[PDB]
């Protein structure tokens, strides 16, 4: 698959996020327990709550489509559908909103992804969401200064960075420490205090942000100079226009 | 034949039924089974005799929480169902050997009613079904028990609700898959105002059959709206065949190849490869490490992409066994395929746009709800001309129990009555048989 | 004792009310009237200010060649010129309508189930009370989740809030009484028992959106406004993601699956959305009026307070403005709520029935209709023949038709305990009155009247309905003055004689049992008088945001 | 000269508009804001008086962790917090909608034909003036025929009147000029000749009913109230029997055959009658705005005055209240009429088109759409990238999408002189924006956007319509913020570049050229600022009839 | 020709199209009839009246036996005439929406 046109670093980075054969760079280690705490849906050692009984207990009629489609493990179990949501700064965060939903539907099974300017979300079965979430948090989908895990109060994608280089967060879920240079997650994604903070590693420096970003900007690679990517957008416009007419 | 296209037709197990069927043998305008399905859905009513009896015994008539103290009437309607139904049938039929059907279900608690087709051939629309059924059962219940002139208006309220003070039959104990003509968003929309959950309930959650019934209703509405007249006719017929009738086993084979480990993106890659292999698209231009595809048949590219979209919904919401992500599949299948190819997505962007608002109105405070409460007449989901809602039907067929407003919650009366009807329950079977039958008349 | 209208007649005219002759033409036209003089002076000032002629007493015919009468608001000792009862000039009447229009009842039963099942979270009195603090900040138009929101001025929207009620006393008594319509406090014991049994363990919100918004917008705004802020307060108080798939079930429940509108939408020739007057069924209008829970020892007073509520809303604001406009229909309505005239006639009929049958003990049949409705019709008509001042007071035949047939229909229902034979007695009254005086109402008054007998007991599609379910959109009723509010009275009459807590919807009855409303629904006719005197304080004004 | 938004950005933030970094969390939350401090104090006062908690700044999340900004009303020097631009808090915004809702245009052509042919009476300027004196007494709610009528207080209904207009100068000048909208006085010469040619010898009334009635009732009241008082005034002024068969022809003419509503009625899911915002097509909204007849030298100013008119009405009042409610959509709309941002982008695109093509000189084709909309899209987007203060100001992607695409679509229509290619340029703008920043608007913003390209030039039943005829009920547009007012600007843009007197209906254009309106439609943004400062005086208030 | 579309007194300056539809009525009618019909020689009737100024159109009854109601008559008729007008004169993509407005009016805004 081709994924995206263009000849910039931005374009290649958009293709690499979509391509399940591209190995996302891992930047930080986070424990399973700490992913669970950051998600905030259940407590450590709490069994997965259910929304319906396990599939095997349900005795369904013959359906060739269902027989061909393997359910994700949380669907077999009857897990709740829960979410993880991220906000990406327009100051060169590595992932961005449509990059995420496009990538998620190429990489992940059984996924309900939503894109907005200030937040991007995936909803899926809870035990499967915890496995995807580890990857979204540990890899270059995430930077702990320019990306935020935020289930509510998401303002900041379009705000000026603070003096530490951190995105604004009304609820200050991610704190940079002036003396040490690491970010810690001090609250879960909905804003409740964590018993103990989670280290999220060092913010990527400017050079590495520029290497890895998927936003086009005049002070990075401008979209209007990625003339092949603009050509395909314009093509789509014109072909949809003619096809709606006749 | 106006069109030279032929398609191979399969059953819902992926076995070939008939090869090389002319496209127009699937047209709503020609296929006798689609005619019988559509006249069936015009003429079929579910009567809840238990619900009428209970509303009368408690005087709970006229809509939610409403009650008239002092108006209670205790009538043994379910215990006299056979007689009541026969007397209603005598008023419903036109003649004694016509196609009127009145059949008790549930030990007399429910009745399937099919009002004779001929009442509709001399009617403007379809409201004769609930209105002739309602009065025949109100009169039959009054005559069974000799209900007095002073009390009979309670029987009317228990059967048809607060109408005509309300525009709808508010509080009625009858139900139809269609809704009243005043609720159409535009003229020609009546076959679109059919809840997704009613389609999934009538077809017993068989995914292919739900997708077929939904497609047949949506694309038949496209004819009634004039959308499938002239320039656009072939586009609509090919969407019906490939997205809703599993033509050439395309949907089926995509799901088979992607069901075990697949994603929306893997289904896209397979569909693009199949379109290329079949000659539906070709490389037009090379950019820098990027092939720009073109087509000399936009209706067929649209159809192939539509089959892929249905497969992607089956793979994606089938793997989750949770319908909610159909709004995301409908969006990003189309958004990804345009940047994958350089060609326009299904319905030239209108599935993608329907999916943007459907996603918003299924995950926000402003309106909408869960997938099963939408329909082709809903303001959020009317915009694509038949290519979105059948995927929602497939997704709700595959939902394992994540919805509060599930077909069990919203459509139980519909399910008991309308799934009795073979052509509603298994339309893929009947439409393909009828197409094979008229194969040489096109 | 004097008939109940004698005091008013003696206030109106110099002659005693039995006197047959008078003098006309000597009062100086409009100059006899304080209010008309106010209007002439205001007209001159308006026309100068704006540079376009406006009110002018010399255009058209000269008002006041007869006495321009004061009217007693029935059950009060307030006497006002009829212009002070026009809804444009009476802020109590406008607020009555705003308080209905801006109300919606919204269940929490699906919502709490979504919380317990999809989200896997608990619901308790504690979490409900948290939710209610949250929604009472949010409902008037204030923010709970996003940064940089801009909000409504709290003092402009001080009439908007959310309360709850439930038949479960355990939960009801535990919430801050600030948020609870307490059934046990608001209703006498019998009625509270009935209402709590209807509601059961259901929990329902009574949402009032701001009057200033209902005036700027329309009735169909109410349930949407309510649902947006319920939705925000569910997200904030229960810690959902701020917009996930489950958020849509709260929206569908609050907008459709557990909403009770005050009015349903209308057909296109009179196109209107929900919560407009034409959509309010007569049974609901009787339940909105709160006389039943205060005056329950006197079924006549309950029934006629319902007639006043409905005559004003349905004739003055609905038919006389929404469906027409101009000078409109003040006195078509005031005939039913002034001078104690309908009260005289209806207490006669109640007396008649109580002595002959006992309330609610007459057979529910045509014999009872023929007896009671004829007897009460001849009593009311004889009063106009014996008191020439009463006939000159209710000068239009429509007025008299509505009044005499309201008394006849209500009395018939007090006999039978059933509104449908009450309605048959209304129509028979009209047919007897038409033959007695060789006139009835205005040119179009008896469209419904002549269809009436045959459609009382019909069962056909657009004909058959119990009276309580009928309303201003019942086909025969959709056009004409002098019927709808009286039918709401007939709908109330058998339930008031039976002692029923409600006529058609117990949730609607409870939802108006609330002293935080701006209008006092327990004393509709007292409020109309207060508005007529310019002493009622409505919500919705813009003085805070306009210059001094 | 500096970009037009620079002064606003320097007023809002201490840093220079180019500065990439700031400080947050140090402003005391709500305590930084005069308006939030007023709201916190008012909420304490409201809650204590009524005994129910209300506004509380500690509910949910703490506003003002960042700067709570002032906004400059574009084209003014007034800077206010955004709460002062919420429609609930802005009496000018409420009156703008009242003045549209309460207006209806009603021909006298069929009426005068009924008089001449059916009654056999002559019509002349003199009989027209006498009818106008009569209807200006009756329209606000006063009587002309019957005895014992009770009437509206003239000072409560001072804003209601009737004027007329005609394209025949000699006939206009013979009718009393107090009643005449004088086309030649109100319009510059070329536009006046166009409008008079459209009207010809036709004679039309502009009828405005009282704001207090419109707020009590709904928009579908307006043509009814109009026709009632036209009917009474035709009876009184041309000496009919007061109710004869010919009376019904004046009713049908005024209510149906020669009425022009501002808005058509809506389908049942969003049921509303006539004269509600969703029925007002975009070409009518551009015609209601009167910037065209004052600022015709500057097509950018005309177009962006129409954008302000529409963003307020369609996003704040219609989508943000009638169709939702709560805190609502103030800043979704303010992005299009504050800080001179859309003005900076749109002047850029107008000058780009002047230099490359000449206004209205470009070919009307897709080449032009691709050139102009792409160039203007990139300019707008570069401003957010160059100025971090501008991005933090228009912080929501939907606000940016609407502002950038309005400048792109209006500029494309300035090039082609045709609104349809302007609309194609709007959609291309959204597609480029989405790919540039990997975001666009809110979850549901681009439903119409993705259907958009294919439906611009479609001809199918519910798809194909020239942009001027579309409106908030065009199917794809029926839900979402950030489009409808911008589409009214694009509908105005080619007509302002061409110097056309109107966009879609010349009668609507004339009908608002009237300084007797309460809102000044020639300076919509000036009025919004006046209302924000609490300096606008609306009609409709109840002060005269309520306690001092 | 006048751009007077969309309802009483409405006009869009600059959108006028001068098309000789009545002079070419026979061709336009025949092209519409081919889209209206289900099969050749079915019960579809398209007959010119008043020297091509008017057409009586009867949409084939079969389209109604597969429809819920009766709106297919104006909807199928309008679209077949809009497309046959556009095809007769080669009306461009940019202008064709005015043909639509002149046939069917302000629908679907109204
Ligand atoms: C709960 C929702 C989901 C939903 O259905 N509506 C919400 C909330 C709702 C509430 C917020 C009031 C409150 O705080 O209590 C109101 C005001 C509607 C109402 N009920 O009155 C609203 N949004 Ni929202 N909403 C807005 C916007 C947005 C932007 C904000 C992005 C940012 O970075 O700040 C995003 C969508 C996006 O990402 O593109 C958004 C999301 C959301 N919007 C998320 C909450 C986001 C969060 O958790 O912070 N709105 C805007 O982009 C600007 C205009 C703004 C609206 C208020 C106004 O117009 O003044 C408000 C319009
Ligand atoms: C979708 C529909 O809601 P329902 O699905 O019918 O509840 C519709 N609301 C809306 O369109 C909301 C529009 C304004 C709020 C969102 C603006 S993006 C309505 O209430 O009629
Ligand atoms: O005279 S009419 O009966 O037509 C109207 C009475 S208000
Ligand atoms: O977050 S959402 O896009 O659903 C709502 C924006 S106001
Ligand atoms: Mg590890
Ligand atoms: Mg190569
Ligand atoms: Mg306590
Ligand atoms: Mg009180
Ligand atoms: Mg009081
Ligand atoms: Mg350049
Ligand atoms: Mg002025
Ligand atoms: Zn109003």
């Amino acid at each position: 698959a081709q994924y995206y046109p263009g000849t910039t670093k931005v374009a290649q980075n958009r293709r690499n996020f979509c391509n399940p054969e591209y190995e996302l760079e891992k930047l930080r280690e986070i424990s399973d327990e700490d992913v669970v705490k950051i998600l905030g849906h259940r407590a450590p050692g709490e069994e997965y709550p259910s929304v319906h009984p396990p599939l095997e207990e349900m005795d369904e009629p013959e359906d060739a489509i269902r027989e061909m489609v393997e359910p994700i493990d949380g669907a077999k179990a009857g897990d709740r559908v829960r979410y993880i949501q991220f906000t990406d700064s327009m100051y060169f965060a590595p992932a961005q909103p449509y990059v995420r939903s496009r990538a998620y539907l190429c990489r992940y099974r059984g996924a309900d992804a939503g894109t907005l300017s200030g937040r991007q979300i995936i909803e899926t079965r809870e035990r499967d969401l915890e496995k995807i979430s580890k990857e979204l948090l540990e890899t270059e989908f995430f930077d702990p200064a320019r990306s935020g895990v935020r289930g509510k109060s998401v303002h900041g994608h379009s705000l000026r960075l603070d003096e530490d280089g951190m995105m604004f967060d009304m609820l200050r879920r991610q704190i940079y420490n002036k003396d040490t240079g690491r970010v810690e997650m001090v609250k879960n994604q909905i804003g409740d205090e964590l018993d103990e903070p989670v280290d999220l590693g060092e913010p990527l420096d400017e050079e590495t942000l520029m290497e890895k970003t998927t936003i086009y900007r005049v002070d990075g690679e401008a979209y209007r100079d990625d003339v092949e990517a603009v050509e395909i957008m314009q093509r789509i416009h014109v072909l949809r226009s003619q096809g709606g007419f006749n | 034949a106006k069109f030279e296209d032929k398609v191979d037709l399969y059953d819902d197990r992926g076995n070939l039924v008939e090869e090389q069927v002319p496209l127009e043998a699937l047209s709503p305008l020609r296929n006798p089974a689609i005619k019988s399905i559509v006249q069936g859905i015009k003429r079929t009513v579910a009567v809840n005799l238990e619900g009428i009896e209970n509303a009368l015994k408690t005087a709970k008539v006229g809509g939610p929480a409403c009650k008239i103290m002092g108006r209670e009437l205790d009538l043994d309607i379910v215990g006299n169902a056979e007689s009541i139904a026969a007397a209603a049938k005598e008023m419903i039929q036109v003649t004694e050997d016509d196609d009127t059907n009145v059949e008790l279900l549930g030990g007399g608690k429910r009745a399937l009613v099919q009002v004779p087709s001929a009442r509709f051939d001399v009617a403007a629309e379809y409201s004769a079904a609930p209105l002739v059924t309602a009065t025949a059962f109100v009169q039959a219940i009054i005559n069974e028990f000799d209900v007095s002139m002073y009390d009979a208006n309670m029987v009317k309220a228990a059967v048809l609700g607060r109408y005509p003070q309300s525009v709808e039959y508010m509080g009625a104990n009858i139900a139809t898959m269609l809704d009243i003509p005043q609720k159409l968003e535009g003229p020609g929309y009546a076959l679109r105002n059919i809840m997704v959950n009613h389609v999934v309930a009538a077809t017993l959650k068989n995914t292919l059959q739900a997708a077929a019934l939904s497609t047949i209703l949506e694309q038949t509405a496209m004819f009634e709206m004039g959308d499938a007249v002239g320039a656009f006719e072939r586009m609509h017929l090919l969407g019906l065949a490939y997205q809703g009738m599993n033509a050439d086993n395309l949907v089926f084979d995509l799901v088979k190849a992607n069901g075990k480990e697949g994603t929306v993106g893997s289904v896209i890659a397979d569909l693009v490869e199949r379109a290329l292999e079949d000659g539906v698209i070709k490389v037009e231009k090379e950019l820098t490490d990027y092939k720009v595809y073109g087509t000399d048949d936009l209706a067929m590219w649209n159809a192939y992409a539509a089959a892929g979209l249905m497969a992607a919904t089956m793979v994606n919401q089938g793997a989750a066994r949770a319908a909610q992500g159909v709004s995301s599949t409908l969006l990003y299948y189309n958004d990804l395929i345009e940047f994958e190819t350089g060609l326009p997505s299904v319905d030239f962007g209108k599935v993608e746009g329907t999916a943007v608002g459907f996603s918003f109105f299924s995950h926000s405070i402003y309106g909408g709800g869960g997938p099963g409460i939408f329909n082709g007449n809903h303001i959020v989901t009317r915009h694509s001309k038949g290519f979105a809602i059948p995927c929602v039907a497939a997704a709700m067929a595959l939902d394992a129990g994540t919805q509060m407003f599930s077909p069990e919650a919203t459509s139980g009366l519909i399910k008991e009555v309308f799934s009795q009807v073979d052509e509603f329950r298994e339309p893929l079977k009947y439409v393909v048989e009828a197409a094979a039958e008229i194969k040489n008349e096109i | 004792a004097d008939k109940l209208f004698i005091n008013a007649l003696k206030k109106k005219f110099e002659e005693s009310p039995e006197e047959k002759k008078t003098t006309f033409y000597t009062l100086g036209g409009w100059k006899q009237s304080e209010r008309k003089t106010e209007f002439v002076n205001a007209g001159k000032e308006v026309a100068a200010k704006r540079g376009i002629p406006q009110y002018n007493p010399d255009i058209g015919t000269p008002l006041g060649q007869r006495v321009l009468m004061p009217y007693q608001v029935s059950t009060t000792d307030t006497y006002v010129e009829g212009d002070d009862l026009h809804f444009v000039n009476n802020a109590a009447m406008q607020q009555m309508w705003d308080d209905i229009r801006r109300t919606v009842i919204v269940g929490l039963n699906h919502a709490h189930a979504v919380i317990e099942k999809r989200l896997g979270k608990e619901v308790t009195p504690e979490t409900i009370t948290h939710y209610l603090e949250t929604v009472n900040h949010a409902m008037p138009g204030a923010a709970v989740v996003q940064e940089h929101m801009v909000e409504t001025h709290p003092a402009l929207v001080a009439d908007s809030y959310v309360k709850v009620f439930t038949g479960n006393d355990e939960i009801a008594d535990e919430i801050d009484p600030a948020f609870v319509i307490d059934i046990n406090k608001q209703f006498p014991e019998d009625q509270a028992e009935t209402l709590k049994a209807e509601v059961g363990d259901g929990i329902w919100q009574v949402v009032r959106i701001p009057t200033i918004v209902s005036r700027t917008c329309d009735g169909a705004t109410t349930s949407r406004w309510s649902a947006m802020q319920i939705g925000m307060s569910m997200i904030s108080a229960y810690k959902q993601a701020a917009g996930e798939a489950a958020t849509g079930d709260f929206a569908y429940a609050a907008k459709h699956a557990e909403v009770i509108h005050m009015g349903t939408y209308l057909p296109v020739r009179r196109a209107r959305g929900e919560n407009e007057p034409g959509g309010v069924p007569f049974g609901y209008l009787a339940d909105i009026c709160q006389s039943s829970r205060v005056n329950y020892e006197d079924p006549v007073r309950v029934s006629l307070d319902v007639v006043a509520t409905g005559a004003m809303l349905y004739d003055q604001i609905w038919l006389g403005s929404y469906m027409s406009g101009g000078v409109g229909f003040t006195q078509y309505a005031t005939a039913a709520y002034t001078d104690n005239i309908l009260d005289d006639f209806t207490y006669f009929g109640k007396e008649y029935v109580e002595d002959k049958y006992g309330l609610c003990e007459a057979p529910n049949n045509m014999d009872t209709v023929l007896d009671v409705a004829t007897e009460v019709t001849f009593y009311g008509l004889e009063q106009y023949e014996e008191y020439p001042a009463l006939l000159e007071d209710q000068f239009g035949g429509s007025q008299r038709a509505a009044v005499v047939a309201a008394a006849a229909g209500c009395s018939t229902a007090f006999a039978t305990g059933n509104a449908q034979t009450g309605l048959s007695g209304w129509y028979l009254s009209m047919y007897l009155h038409k033959e007695q005086h060789s006139r009835l109402g205005f040119y179009g008054y008896d469209l419904q009247d002549q269809c009436g007998a045959s459609n009382v007991f019909s069962i056909r599609g657009d004909e058959g309905l119990p009276l309580e379910l009928r309303g201003p959109n019942y086909p025969n009723y959709a056009m004409n003055v002098g019927h709808q509010g009286e039918y709401a009275g007939i709908s109330q009459a058998p339930h008031a004689a039976r002692g029923d807590a409600f006529v058609f919807n117990p949730l609607v009855k409870i939802a108006f049992a609330d002293d935080n409303l701006v209008f006092d629904f327990t004393n509709v006719r007292g409020e109309f008088a207060k508005g007529a005197l310019r002493e009622f304080e409505p919500a919705g004004e813009r003085a805070l945001i306009t210059p001094a």
